[PDB]
DNA sequence: TCACAATTCTAAAAGCAAAAAAGCCTTCTC
DNA sequence: GAGAAGCTTTTAGAATTGTGA
């Protein structure tokens, strides 16, 4: 399936637990579409490229 | 560049943290967001169905 | 603290002489022997079923 | 006495039990194999030798013709091992073969040969091995693992119980030949011996003897007693044999001698059975019932009538007994059959027999063999006759022979490889006595019935393969007989040899790419014994008991070392003393025990040794001159522990750590780890990648040194000198006159491996560990390899912990290091990617490796040369460009119009496609390497000019040195010799340096010395000139390259990676853990004295995972760096060197009677302060495994410190400044950074490329792709309401080809909806299953 | 006849991921 | 050289035949 990835885990105690840590990397790698979206949405891009 | 889990939903899991790897999926169409956020959030799950 | 007792050897036989030793203390040679035919059997049995 | 690399820093040995025998050379199973596989052999048993001795002379078809050898030779290599990994080609030797060939004339088979012919012939190339044991295949290092299978001879299995579901028990009994075909003797439910040869069609087993030419009177002879049955006054009084009857119950009286015996309905005990021996019980009246249910056992021909009476083997009757007896036949001889011991197999078998003779049983044979044809004699003859009974087709082995002849008891050691009618019947009456209860069986997993393979026999193996496939290809093309020509070098093909020798050593189960990022690991990935592989079981075929830790593994296999997961058990590793006898049987070293006393003689028993003597202990008390203190002592016999007297044993153990493996026996504190985490941290010490900077164990077992000095990483002094001269990259010593040859004055140069590559992407890099002007021994280490600190191994860093939680942080196994740990880069490391981007032929113009990319601006070409190739030292990141290629796309035309905008560019036509080599993302790094391998007949650019006159510069100046420094030291060896003699100081520099042999001296065997140190220097000069004009050659030489290949560019990137939250961080004893908070260093706990701890572990990892070896670990090391705190103490506040011996003294003589005795007194007074300075890091300590160090001994080495015994002190929180309550434990912990890096296994994807077939993402980091929605996923979704969830990631996220752009096309305009579609992998399946005849179709709506 | 039973042929044997290497018919030219 | 022509798992179920009455 497309928009998935891995990573390791570790603990994250501040959290609750409705809660997840998701490093930022992984979550502009995931999101992508998402952000081109808003992006041409603001003006701050015009065409998709 | 890991991804921070709470403690109390390892149990579930049976993670621990010597090691193990998790993989993360999107939900794109509304739906799909209602159904994570209504029938498979981690507070919904307290209890279990065995 | 107490002494781990007795061990089976592979073909299920109750080994006669137990371990008296424990682990805060120091197990000899031969009782180590015994105690890795246990975890060696143990850990076949998880990873084969 | 003390070696002087030792006496820079001594190990603080506990343990008390002195060592009788060194640790042997670790690689022997390497070497000694392959050294047998390649040598000159006379007398021939081994290796090359053997196997072309065995394979000719060739004799032809009757053709008056044969090939004769004569003896062989190994050339040398034309490039050495680093140029050879360089170049990406094999490190391998030509084999070069003296021929011969003798062809004989007419009417002369043995006469003098009308000619002969003679030369050499290239059957291909051999890998040879380099000193360390490995090899060189394509440039990669290679390791081919030993191998367990089962020994050649007969085995007598039993498969007891689950066959038949009745509680009785078969039997059969197998042959394992070396190479041939296997044989069995298996029973059935009904007790009849059947035979399969190689698990055909089961079959009656007697069939065999009758195709050995057996008439059925010679196999009841054979497999049976005889009973007499005489004709006399009436009723055939038997002849009786006394013992005959025991056991029998009677059923009639029997009378002889004129006295009773025995009446009916009673057996004959032993009374009776005394009685009938005293009254000699020879001849007794008996019924004529008796012989109404016996078998004849002779065949009886009716004389008279001249017919037949009775057939062999055939239940008797009364009217036959008549019709014999009228006859003429007076005696009667039948079989003695019975139900307690003899039993009728045989019988029973012949009468299910069908056939009736031994053409009928070789036509069976061979239509069970090769069903189908029509039977014919000749062919079921040549059959059977090769199956068993020819050298060509079947081989017991030497030691299959032993084998065989020790399990039928025979005397015998050697013989014939070849089944023999012998054989076959004494292995079918051995297996019949075991039926009969007279007799035992084998177990499979007896490590006597198991042999080990090494690189020789295997490549042997091989190479006679080859041998015989060259065999049928020179029959053929002799047979066709042309004599006078063909020289023997034309029919001789090198093809087939140097294919089924590369398929062995390339593409291998058990030629397996070397394990290397650790010194260790290398040497354990070499003493690795495995039980699968080519001739062996599998993964899934193994049961579990040889999945199990059998009672003779005690001494030769680890129990402890072995890999979890699906192969466990199967990928056993081999002890520190175990050995191999001639035969290949693991053996491991005992002292015998005579009389009381235990002497100091080695003797090497092997598991069917072991068994016949009484081994005491390792850890048995022995008191002086070497009696057992205690009366009696724990032992085992049989395979079995127990206690035993004194004056019964008759062997005892080396040592205490010769039943582990050299892997577990640097786990200190063993002995107070359970099972699975000594397994567990021995499996994970071997994954440790090399630091930065290399730190001791401060608890270690003594056995870092020989580890670390027995691989081939450190570089160790060949011969004992004074260092002439130290550098980073070379080190040159000048040898003692004591130790050098008669000529030949000669240094020692090593030249030291700087930051190159390893199988495992990390970076091995040797740094010189002695200075200029020092003395050096031989087995001194002068420069140490990766993961090594003064010859001692050294695989992590010994950091700071307490034992306590923190705020969740070491929740389950995470780990909370300090800011400390990363500021100080203690576990930082280097890794050294390799990157080849491959200029090509391509169809409509080949790539060019140009600077002039279009589509991109100088941004990206800043760091580019003018040749397209970035610069050596340049930081490049990912997305950046490393070299520029350019693929010509063919020609194009858009509109008229745009032509003016390439008029406009200068561009003149060009438009090609980017496909330039880019930094694969994230990956910042150096450029520390450059390699351009051009194509023989290719334009060598700029920077191939450049690089090839760089490093004809560093040959020449490399030779240059070299033979300047020999010259130098040859020099001044002459001047030395010039002391006396007629010496002319004022006159010795009257002319320059050369021409010194015309002084004024005597001509004696002075002069002649000279002489020969003047020839040595002028053979040092042509040796010169010859070796540079070869480097010459070579380095302008092109590189031979791959088909339809260019040029081909490697980069090498050495990236710097610190720890991070994510990584894997563990130790020796089995605690794993990630890394989860880099914690601030004023937030970490401290002490009274203001120290922070560095690293924060959880206590309940200690009970459950009862590794308690950890927690004393961590209290001695506490002690150790508590001396070394003391020490630093004194050698700050500058002292005298009185008190620092005396103190230093004090620590190294405490404890128990300990082996070692250090005294300070011979230390001269300036090395004591280079001790101390070299332990102010903390004393190390040597816990030898079964027998280290005791909490009394701690608790005494604490209070040599000032530290509290208890080991707990008292802490305070970093962030409150609050006592935290229940004294806790700190001290120091030896952890390793594992290879399991978080920045290895992160990975996402939006959107990629597709797969063909199956329109769905690719699967891997590799070739970005995406994660496996499984089975087990899908049934998780199903089990909540998640239907929308479901269908999305089923059809828009993987398959549905419009539903995906749609939903990309809808996502980025705001609009989260999706068009369902159906996936195309549904579609692919309904055209492979329409691919049938079935016609499976969709219906209508 | 018409019923047990030994042979033998057929299917099945967890999931997910990382790295590496070796390959992608014989042969017959002239 | 380039292009073709042509020798060991274990368990369990279901279908034969091989006597056995
Ligand atoms: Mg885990």
């Amino acid at each position: 399936v497309d928009y998935s990835g891995r990573s390791v885990i570790t603990v994250g105690p501040y959290l609750r637990l409705h809660q997840c840590g998701l490093p930022k990397k992984m979550a502009l790698e995931l999101f992508k579409p998402f952000i081109y979206g808003k992006l041409e949405l603001r003006g701050l891009a015009t065409t998709i490229k | 560049k890991a991804i921070q889990l709470h403690p109390l939903v390892c149990a579930a899991y049976n993670a621990d943290f010597d090691g193990d790897q998790m993989a993360v999926h999107v939900p794109l169409t509304l739906e799909a967001q209602l159904e994570a956020r209504a029938l498979m959030m981690s507070t919904n799950n307290i209890l279990s169905p065995a | 603290a107490g002494m781990r007792g007795l061990m089976a050897k592979p073909d299920g036989s109750i080994i006669e002489t137990p371990i008296t030793a424990n682990f805060r203390e120091g197990l000899n040679v031969l009782q180590y022997f015994i105690s890795t035919h246990g975890a060696r059997k143990g850990l076949a049995d998880t990873a084969l079923k | 006495v003390y070696s002087y690399t030792e006496k820079k820093r001594i190990r603080k040995d506990f343990g008390k039990r002195p060592q009788v025998l060194d640790v042997p050379y670790l690689l022997s199973i390497q070497l000694d194999s392959f050294q047998k596989f390649i040598e000159q052999d006379p007398e021939g048993q081994y290796g090359l030798e053997a196997a072309f001795r065995s394979v000719f002379p060739i004799q032809s078809y009757s053709g008056n013709s044969e090939l004769q050898y004569v003896s062989y030779r190994l050339g040398e290599p034309v490039f050495d091992v680093q140029e050879c990994q360089i170049r990406g080609v094999t490190y391998s030797a030509p084999l070069r073969v003296k021929l011969r060939l003798v062809i004989y004339e007419r009417e002369a088979p043995e006469g003098t040969v009308k000619d002969i012919k003679e030369q050499e012939v290239y059957m291909g190339e051999i890998p040879l091995m380099t000193d360390n044991g490995t090899f060189v295949i394509n440039g990669t290092e290679r390791v081919i693992v030993s191998q367990l299978h089962r020994s050649p001879g007969v085995f007598f299995d039993s498969d007891k119980g689950k066959t038949h579901s009745s509680g009785k028990v078969l039997y059969n009994a197998r042959i394992i030949p070396y190479r041939g075909s296997w044989l069995d003797f298996e029973f059935d439910p009904k007790d009849n011996l059947f035979v399969r040869i190689d698990r055909r069609r089961k079959l009656p087993a007697t069939i065999i003897l009758r195709a050995l030419n057996y008439t059925t009177e010679q196999i009841l002879d054979l497999f049976f007693e005889k009973v007499i049955f005489e004709i006399r006054d009436n009723k055939l009084q038997m002849e009786l044999v006394p013992e005959r009857l025991r056991g029998e119950t009677a059923s009639f009286d029997i009378e002889a001698n004129g006295k009773v015996y025995v009446e009916k309905g009673r057996r004959i005990t032993a009374r009776h059975i005394r009685q009938l021996e005293k009254d000699d019980v020879k001849l007794i009246e008996v019924p004529v019932e008796y012989i109404a249910g016996k078998v004849v056992a002779k065949d009886y021909i009716d004389e008279s009538t001249g017919e037949l009476i009775c057939a062999a083997n055939m239940e008797l009757s009364l009217d036959l007994l008549a019709k014999l007896s009228q006859s003429g036949h007076k005696r009667i001889e039948t079989l003695f059959t019975n139900d307690l011991d003899h039993g009728p197999y045989i019988s029973e078998t012949l009468r299910v027999d069908p056939t009736n003779d031994r053409l009928s049983a070789l036509v069976e044979i061979y239509r069970m063999m090769r069903p189908g044809e029509p039977p014919t004699r000749e062919a079921a003859e040549s059959l059977f006759e090769n199956l068993f009974f020819s050298e060509d087709r079947y081989d017991l082995s030497a030691v299959g022979r032993m084998k065989f002849n020790r399990s039928l008891l025979r005397e015998e050691i050697e013989g014939s490889g070849i089944l023999s009618k012998d054989d076959i019947i004494d292995v079918m009456k051995k297996l019949i006595d075991i039926r009969n209860g007279k007799g035992e069986v084998d177990d499979i997993d007896h490590l006597g019935n198991r042999r080990i393979r090494s690189v020789g026999e295997m490549a042997e193996n091989q190479f006679r393969v080859g041998l015989v496939r060259v065999e049928r290809a020179v029959k053929e093309r002799l047979s066709l007989g042309d004599l006078d020509t063909l020289m023997p070098q034309d029919m001789i093909n090198a093809k087939p040899i140097s294919a089924a020798v590369k398929e062995f050593f390339g593409s291998s189960q058990l030629s397996q790419f070397m394990d290397q990022n650790n010194p260790l690991s290398e040497i354990t990935h070499k003493r690795r014994i495995s039980a699968l592989g080519p001739g062996g079981l599998t993964r899934e075929r193994a049961g579990f008991e040889v999945r199990d830790v059998h009672p003779t593994h005690y001494g030769r296999v680890c129990p402890i070392e072995t890999p979890e997961g699906p192969n466990i058990g199967l990928i056993n590793s081999l002890s520190v003393y175990a050995q191999t006898n001639e035969y290949g049987f693991l053996e491991t070293p005992y002292r015998k025990v005579t009389d009381g006393v235990v002497t100091d003689e080695i003797h090497y028993l092997s598991a069917i040794e072991e068994g016949n003597y009484v081994i005491a202990q390792a850890n048995s008390n022995l008191d002086e001159e070497g009696h057992f203190v205690e009366d009696l002592v724990t032992c085992r016999s049989k395979g079995e522990s127990s206690l035993f007297s004194r004056d019964q044993v008759d062997y005892m153990d080396v040592s205490t750590q010769q039943v582990v493996s050299v892997g577990a026996s640097l786990i200190p504190f063993l002995e107070h780890d359970d099972a699975n985490r000594a397994l567990m941290g021995a499996n994970m010490q071997r994954q440790a990648v090399p630091t930065l900077r290399a730190d001791k164990p401060l608890v270690g077992t003594g056995m870092e040194r020989a580890v670390a000095v027995d691989s081939g990483v450190t570089a160790v002094a060949k011969r004992g000198g004074v260092v002439q001269y130290v550098d980073a990259s070379r080190i040159v010593i000048k040898v003692n006159e004591d130790e050098m040859y008669p000529g030949e004055a000669g240094i020692d140069i090593y030249n030291l491996t700087k930051y190159t590559r390893s199988n495992q992407n990390t970076c091995i890099n040797q740094m010189p560990c002695v200075s200029l002007g020092e003395p050096v021994e031989r087995g001194d280490v002068l420069a140490d390899g990766p993961s090594t600190d003064l010859g001692e191994l050294a695989l992590g860093q010994n950091m700071r912990v307490a034992f306590m939680p923190w705020n969740g942080y070491n929740f389950e196994d995470s780990i909370l290091v300090s800011e400390r740990v990363v500021q100080e880069d203690r576990f930082t490391t280097i890794h050294i990617q390799e990157l080849a981007c491959v200029s090509r032929d391509t169809k409509l113009g080949p790539e060019e490796i140009t600077a002039d990319i279009p589509n991109v601006g100088e941004a990206a070409l800043s760091k580019l040369d003018e040749s397209g190739i970035v610069y050596i030292g340049a930081e490049v990141t990912g997305g950046d460009i490393l070299v520029g290629k350019v693929t010509p796309k063919g020609e194009t035309q858009l509109t008229p119009e745009e032509k003016l905008l390439r008029a406009i560019f200068g561009e003149k036509a060009s438009d090609v496609k980017d496909s330039s080599l880019r930094v694969p993302n994230g990956v910042s790094g150096t450029v520390i390497d450059v390699q351009v391998f051009t194509r023989d007949g290719v334009e060598k650019d700029k920077r191939a000019l450049e690089i090839e006159e760089m490093q004809l510069k560093q040959a020449k100046k490399d030779l240059s040195e070299e033979l300047q420094i020999l010259e130098a030291g040859l020099f001044s060896r002459i001047r030395a010799v010039l002391v006396a003699g007629g010496v002319e100081a004022e006159k010795l520099d009257k002319l320059p340096r050369d021409r010194w042999l015309e002084l004024g001296l005597t001509d004696e065997e002075k002069q002649n010395q000279l002489e020969q140190l003047a020839e040595q220097y002028d053979e040092l000069k042509h040796e010169f000139e010859k070796k540079l004009e070869a480097k010459r050659r070579k380095i302008t030489q092109g590189d031979d390259l791959a088909p339809g290949v260019l040029k081909i560019v490697k980069v090498y990137l050495a990236v710097k990676r610190r720890i991070q939250p994510g990584d894997k961080m563990a130790g020796r004893h089995g605690n794993k853990g990630v890394i989860s908070k880099i914690n601030p260093i004023e937030d970490m706990p401290y002490d009274e004295n203001g120290t922070p701890v560095d690293i924060v572990l959880n206590p309940l990892g200690v009970p459950s995972r009862m590794n308690i070896g950890q927690i004393l670990e961590t209290h001695l090391g506490m002690a150790a760096k508590g001396i070394g705190d003391k020490i630093n103490a004194m050698l700050k506040q500058q002292q005298e060197v009185a008190k620092l011996r005396e103190f230093i003294q004090r620590a190294y003589d405490l404890g128990a009677d300990v082996r070692q005795k250090v005294d300070l007194s011979t230390f001269s007074d300036e090395e004591v302060m280079r001790l101390a300075e070299n332990l102010r890091k903390g004393m190390p300590i040597a816990t030898p495994v079964f027998d280290g160090a005791k909490e009394a001994e701690i608790k005494e080495l604490l209070k040599l410190g000032d530290l509290p015994t208890s080991g707990q002190i008292r802490l305070y929180d970093g962030r409150t400044g609050e006592q935290f309550e229940r004294p806790v434990t700190v001290g120091y912990m030896y952890m390793l950074k594992l290879n399991h890096l978080v920045d290895d296994k992160m990975h996402a994807r939006s959107t990629g490329s597709y797969s063909l077939v199956t329109q769905q993402p690719l699967g891997g980091k590799a070739q970005f792709g995406g994660q496996r929605f499984g089975e087990m996923e899908v049934w998780a979704l199903e089990a909540y309401g998640a239907a929308y969830t479901l269908q999305e990631m089923l059809t828009v996220k993987s398959d549905d080809v419009n539903g995906r752009t749609k939903m990309y096309k809808n996502i980025v305009d705001g609009n989260h909806q999706m068009e369902p579609g159906m996936p195309e992998s549904f579609n692919v399946l309904l055209k492979e299953i329409r691919s049938l005849g079935i016609n499976i179709e969709l219906e209508d709506e």
